[PDB]
């Protein structure tokens, strides 16, 4: 009884979280009401991880909803599968974060915090042996950027040994709501080196390019993007859900992961990825070549300017899992140039037969590349160009923040950069 | 895609054999201690046999037989030759040797020297040379006081074998010379004789009443090319190939090359190879082994062959480099590794 | 090529064949160790919260 | 009579433990009720089998083992399986979270909390034993549990239990059965603060057993429970001459004296034949020269290594089935005119040999199919150093860059103990040149 409790946090945490919920409430049988109606004992076998059970064979997701303002939750509560979630697990507030890292975690968000915490409390005591926590959010706004990493801190005083990962959707001036987003990434991404064991990084860029050019739509909502972030998390966490020779909570999957504490920021990937010719079948040096390819993942970084320190890869479906072994080996030993050397058998692969809703067998990738770095390198190019002349700061000197602070969030992050550019070598 | 690593940046053959990979546009050259590899281009010393044949979903093949050293160490083939039942003590095409260790350090000092009396009183030519692995260091004499005394001011194993007295000396000239075959070994483990040879002359007339200059007994091309004072005179470099050769044996002796001599070579290497494949075989081994051979043979006045050594890191003939590394990569490499004639090796046909 | 020591039952033998002839830390010991690497634990434990009480 | 008390330490311990007692039921005829219909003597005995079960008045055969994890699910299979009724609960003991595949965290962090529990259980069945041999202890290199609460445990059994001898069956990690990347690191932490506390470990490399099971038993991609049964066949074999009547190999004291001359090299390297798949029509069965034969092919290994290119100190044969003194005599003088088998000068150029009539038994349903006749061969070759250097390389590899290492400095451990153990390895590296080169 490995339970995990899920925290989402801010408008876009919310949006993706509930998707996230959405889909695989579906793949473990559980109806908008919380009651299950599967028909394979694989759908209830790891269902605590996610559920809690309630009287009457109820099934209560172990999520907390967070912000800092009513509108987005409002919607969530109405929307496909609102009736599912804990009524008390609801914290929000009415002033909201206006967009602002120094509000979610100074100011508004220093007043809600314990409320947050009386809910993380309150699931974490009935848990039979606590996993962790996975929190979704984004780092460019002010409630899932700034209260979110100010949560991450204050879990990590309270249950410092308990394993802490995040679902973080990065910003992009391609797909931007205003111009203090590098600000508020910069700001999360110093909290984050320190104080999370996982950390999947989703561009919010990348997202849109694969909707835009992969999926031939031509104007993607946040909607469509939300769609490829509840597939990938659904992805991840399979190994989690559903039984199988793995074995593995989520403290081993980092221990194996991790090899540097600071150097934890993952791509992920996932396949296929069809446009409406979608109901072909999709063989495995298919999946493999996607499942690898720059196109198919959504960190905007390109792997080939960097190298692997590790990676695994999770497939689903009934499929051969002898093709499977020929098709991972036959990826690394023809482009062994992007995967350290110094790490043995750094790629491992496993195998699920349940697949997602409406495919006959995916891939979902999970990848430690040296080339996140630039990621980071663009969020401090944009982070300086502004504070340089220091453009839009009184937002943030307002809220009693000095610009010592910002200085230091620079340095933080271009170390972290200059660390990925020495193991890269 | 095929990938190999060079661990040998010494070797003339298979840095040509590493060119014509990549000039195939179908091999990639990878650092030379990333494990993820198809072909291993090993290193001639300590290599990591152990850590071969481990990756998953890799077919490992590399350039060296893992114990072939017994045959390619001066005392170890001494050994090999009088302990191994299929080549016998009595063996017919190898000089008579011992083992000697310095008297600083099993042996056989006692035995040289009863065979040794044995030729001083029975009137016989009693000339020796000693000689030892870790020579460029070799001393020719008819005393055995001082090839002993050679050996003790050493630190190293030595073998003391008889000196061929007669050798078959080319004319114009009356000089000596030696016979350098390679000899390709694949992973199924066919013996592949090249097909071309050659002779390594001595630019000196041959003199058996003055093993003092060792210009004349020494064959090797760096002494001839280094204190030889008629290097390049009759061939070039010292260097004559078979064509030549047997042009030669044929205006001189009225017999070729193939009769009077090749048949012996191609006997010598069938034994010393079927001799010790049991014991470094890799057909039923996680990986894959072949290696380039060069035997070095002697021939004397009655037309006989000798062999003198093996060498495992052998060179090759600046003439015979494309050639030959051509058909490393044909029956070597490409045998396991196939791509997207008239074979210039000879098949030692045999039983495994 | 001898055959020495046959032994005989009704399960089984057993032989030997010859073919040639030849040429701790106490338990107070523990528990330190157990406890020394407790003790760095807490004293990384106590740095963390140190950190994070600042 | 003396007692062996079985002890399964983490996932792959308790589960290969789970394939053997199956084994051992189904060779002493016991059954999952715990009932030996064969068993005269009710409710007591001295026999060959006791050694491994003890009795109870209702006529029980309770196995002498305790099963061992930091977590609850592979143990659980045990209590809800075929065989729950042959241990009762105190013989089954489980933690709520593992030890992460983290050395320090098995050892340190969380063995620190369990181990006077494990003890206390084990000296409840050591109080039944009029005359304890010993420990045989199975567990993995890479598990976080198999290798570092193994280690602790090693170091108290020998406080504990001084004068009783202790043997391991070691699993050697493989990237083709399901492995991870610290791995490495586990298994040389393990082996150095367990080296002096075990008289004789048997190492089977899961590549080997992988291979074995696709190339023999035809199994396209194998599982834990064809890997485990295969290696419980090899585990019976081992631990048989202490199960039954016979002369070889009939206490643990026994298997250092014939295995290990020197202390610290006490890793003999196994081989068995035949593995023959059940799947096949009809399979010729094997002569005791072809099967004995086979004991020198490197494709029947525990560990997969070159023995041409080492050198014996030791040499046991251990057959079951249709076999007689004549045929082994006639086959050992046909191998040694044929293979490569180098003995140090310091050792005699024999082999002791055991037949037990019985031929192998294979569980219903399995993939091994039954033959006449096997071997087990357990040589002591300077050649197992191979599996060493290999290990010790991807040690290197990694602790160069100190990756992973903060997951086990976080846990308590100090970082000296990484290169103090790689030391170790380094002596122990040399002790078998030093063997077996010239
Ligand atoms: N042959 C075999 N190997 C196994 C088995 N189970 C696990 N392994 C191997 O053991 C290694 C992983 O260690 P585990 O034994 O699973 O881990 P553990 O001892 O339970 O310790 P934890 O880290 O706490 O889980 C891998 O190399 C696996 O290949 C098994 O049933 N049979
Ligand atoms: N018993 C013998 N009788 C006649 N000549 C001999 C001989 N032993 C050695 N030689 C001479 O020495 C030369 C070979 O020396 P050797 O091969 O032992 O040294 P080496 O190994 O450093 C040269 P390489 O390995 O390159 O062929 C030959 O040219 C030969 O003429
Ligand atoms: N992928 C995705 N990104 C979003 C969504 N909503 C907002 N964002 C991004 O998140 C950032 C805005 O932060 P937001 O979550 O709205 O701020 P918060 O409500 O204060 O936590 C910008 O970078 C947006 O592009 C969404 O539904 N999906
Ligand atoms: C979250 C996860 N991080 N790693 C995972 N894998 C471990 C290796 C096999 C595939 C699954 S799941
Ligand atoms: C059990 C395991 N859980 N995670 C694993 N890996 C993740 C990918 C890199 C290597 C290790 S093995
Ligand atoms: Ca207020
Ligand atoms: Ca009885
Ligand atoms: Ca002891
Ligand atoms: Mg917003
Ligand atoms: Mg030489
Ligand atoms: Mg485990």
């Amino acid at each position: 009884m490995r339970e995990i409790v899920h925290i989402q946090a801010g408008q876009c945490g919310n949006q993706i979280g509930a998707k996230f919920w959405e889909v695989i409430s579906d793949e473990h049988g559980i109806d908008p009401t919380g009651s299950y109606h599967g028909d394979s004992d694989l759908q209830l076998e790891r269902i605590n991880v996610y559920y809690n059970e309630a009287t009457g064979n109820k099934y209560v997701p172990r999520a907390i909803l967070v912000d800092l303002e009513p509108g987005t939750m409002d919607s969530v509560r109405s929307g496909p599968f609102g009736q599912i979630f804990r009524p008390d697990n609801f914290v929000f507030g009415q002033s909201g974060a206006g967009n602002n890292w120094a509000k979610g975690h100074y100011t508004e968000g220093a007043e809600l915090v314990d409320s947050v915490l009386d809910v993380v409390r309150k699931e974490s005591e009935s848990c039979d042996c606590l996993q962790g926590f996975q929190l979704t959010h984004s780092l460019g706004g002010g409630t899932g950027s700034g209260m979110g990493t100010l949560l991450i801190s204050k879990i990590r005083e309270e249950y410092p040994d308990r394993i802490m990962n995040t679902f973080s959707v990065m910003p992009s001036p391609k797909v931007s709501d205003t111009v203090v987003e590098p600000y508020n990434a910069t700001l999360s991404v110093h909290q984050l080196v320190e104080n999370t064991d996982e950390t999947y990084c989703i561009d919010n860029e990348a997202l849109y390019d694969i909707c835009f050019r992969t999926l031939k739509l031509t104007t993607p909502t946040y909607g469509d993007l939300n769609h490829l972030v509840s597939a990938t998390m659904s992805g991840v966490t399979t190994c989690l859900r559903f039984p199988g020779q793995l074995n593995a909570d989520l403290r081993k999957l980092a221990v194996n992961m991790v090899p540097f504490p600071r150097l934890h920021f993952f791509m992920p990937g996932f396949a296929p990825l069809t446009s409406r010719q979608q109901y072909r079948a999709l063989t495995v040096p298919e999946l493999t070549q996607q499942m690898f390819d720059s196109k198919n993942m959504m960190a905007a970084c390109d792997p080939r300017h960097g190298r692997y320190l590790t990676v695994a890869a999770i497939f689903r479906g009934r499929m051969s899992m002898k093709e499977v072994d020929e098709q991972m080996l036959n990826v690394q030993n023809k482009n062994s140039s992007y995967f350290v050397e110094w790490i043995p058998n750094n790629v491992k692969t496993a195998v699920c037969d349940i697949p997602p809703r409406g495919l006959k067998m995916s891939a979902t990738f999970i990848g430690n590349s040296t080339a996140i770095q630039e990621l980071f390198k663009r969020i401090s190019e944009q982070f300086t160009a502004m504070f340089r002349r220091k453009a839009f700061l009184h937002w943030y000197t307002g809220e009693g923040m000095d610009e010592m602070e910002f200085t230091e969030a620079e340095s933080n992050m271009n170390d972290l950069v200059s660390e990925y550019q020495q193991y890269q070598d | 895609m095929y990938t190999f690593v060079v661990r040998d940046e010494n070797s003339s053959v298979y840095a040509e054999v590493s060119r014509l990979l990549l000039a195939t546009g179908q091999w990639k050259r990878l650092r030379k201690d990333n494990p993820r590899f198809n072909l291993m281009l090993g290193e001639r010393n300590r290599l990591p046999f152990g850590r071969l044949g481990h990756e998953p979903g890799l077919v490992q093949l590399v350039n060296y037989y893992r114990g072939a050293d017994k045959l390619c160490r001066k005392a170890s083939l001494v050994k090999l030759i009088k302990t191994s039942p299929e080549l016998s003590e009595s063996c017919t095409w190898f000089p008579e040797s011992y083992v000697i260790y310095p008297t600083n350090l099993t042996d056989e000092r006692e035995v040289f020297l009863a065979a040794y009396n044995r030729r001083r009183e029975g009137r016989e030519g009693n000339v020796w040379i000693a000689k030892s692995s870790a020579g460029a260091g070799i001393l020719i004499s008819s005393e055995a006081s001082e090839l002993l005394d050679f050996i003790d001011e050493q630190g190293q194993v030595h073998v003391i074998q008889k000196y061929l007295e007669k050798p078959l000396l080319l004319e114009p000239g009356h000089r000596k010379f030696d016979i350098r075959s390679w000899v390709l070994v694949d992973h199924l483990y066919n013996i592949y004789l090249y097909r071309e040879g050659v002779l390594r002359t001595s630019s000196e007339p041959y003199n058996s009443a003055n093993f003092q200059d060792k210009t004349c007994h020494l064959t090797n091309h760096c002494i001839q090319k280094e204190y030889s004072k008629n290097y390049g005179r009759y061939e070039e470099g010292n260097e004559m190939f078979f064509e030549e050769f047997n042009q030669y044996l044929m205006d001189a002796l009225n017999t070729t090359l193939e009769n009077s001599i090749l048949l012996q070579i191609k006997h010598i290497i069938r034994s010393c190879l079927m001799c010790i494949e049991p014991a470094i075989s890799t057909k039923h081994l996680h990986y894959q082994s072949f290696q380039l051979f060069g035997f070095d043979f002697m021939v004397d006045e009655e037309l006989k062959v000798w062999l003198i050594e093996v060498n495992g890191a052998p060179a090759c003939a600046q003439k015979l480099y494309a050639e030959l590394c051509q058909g490393i990569v044909d029956v070597a490499i490409s045998s396991v590794f196939p791509l997207a004639p008239t074979s210039i090796f000879i098949k030692l046909h045999h039983h495994h | 090529m001898e055959v020495i020591e046959l032994n005989k039952c009704t399960s089984g033998q057993s032989f030997e064949v010859i073919l040639k002839p030849p040429s701790d830390p106490s338990l107070e010991e523990i528990q330190k160790k157990l406890e020394a690497a407790e003790e760095r634990r807490k004293y990384q434990e106590a740095e963390l919260l140190k950190h994070l009480a600042e | 009579m003396r007692e062996c008390i079985s002890i399964h330490v983490g996932q792959a311990g308790v589960q290969i433990g789970n394939a053997c007692w199956e084994l051992y039921c189904l060779e002493h005829g016991i059954q999952p009720d715990g009932q030996m219909p064969s068993d005269k003597t009710i409710g007591g005995g001295d026999d060959s089998f006791n050694t491994f079960f003890s009795e109870t008045g209702a006529g029980k055969h309770v196995p002498r083992a305790v099963f061992v994890d930091l977590e609850p699910t592979v143990i659980d299979e045990v209590r809800t399986g075929t065989y729950r009724q042959l241990f009762h609960p105190e013989q089954l003991i489980t933690g709520k979270e593992d030890a992460a595949n983290n050395y320090a965290r098995g050892h340190y962090t969380i063995g620190k909390e369990i181990i006077d529990l494990v003890l206390d259980r084990i000296r409840k069945l050591a109080d039944q034993c009029t005359g304890l041999q010993g420990f045989l202890v199975f567990h993995s290199f890479g598990g976080g549990t198999g290798s570092g609460f193994t280690s602790l445990l090693m170091e108290r059994l020998s406080v504990d239990y001084g004068k009783k001898s202790k043997l391991e069956f070691s699993i050697y990690p493989a990237p083709q059965v399901s492995t991870a990347v610290v791995e490495p690191y586990n298994s040389i932490l393990t082996t150095h603060t367990t080296l002096e506390h075990s008289d004789c470990a048997f190492m089977v490399d899961n590549e080997a057993i992988y291979d074995i099971c696709r190339r023999n038993l035809d199994i396209e991609r194998p599982t834990y429970t064809n890997l485990n049964r295969l290696i419980s066949q090899i585990v019976s074999s081992i631990t048989a001459s202490l199960r039954f009547d016979g002369a070889l190999n009939v206490d643990l004291t026994e298997f250092q004296t014939n295995l290990v001359p020197y202390p610290r090299i006490h890793f003999p390297l196994a081989t068995y034949a035949p593995v023959i798949s059940a799947e096949k029509a009809y399979h010729e069965q094997l002569s005791v020269a072809e099967i004995t034969n086979a004991c020198f092919e490197p494709a029947n290994q525990m560990v997969k290594c070159d023995p041409r290119h080492g050198k014996y100190m030791a040499c046991c044969l251990l057959y079951r089935g249709d076999v007689v003194p004549k045929d082994v005599n006639a086959a050992i003088a046909t191998i040694k005119t044929k293979r490569s088998i180098q003995f140090v000068d310091w050792c005699p150029t024999g082999f002791k040999v055991g037949i037990n009539y019985q031929p192998p038994t294979v569980v219903p349903g399995g993939d091994l199919a039954k033959v006449q006749r096997a071997v087990c061969m357990l040589s002591n070759t300077t050649a197992i150093a191979e599996a060493w250097a290999r290990l010790d390389h991807k040690f290197d590899l990694m602790y160069a860059k100190r990756a992973f290492v903060h997951w086990y400095v976080g846990e308590g451990m100090e970082e000296g103990e990484f290169s103090e153990a790689r030391e170790d390895m380094a002596a122990l590296e040399k002790d078998y040149e030093e063997v077996g080169v010239d």
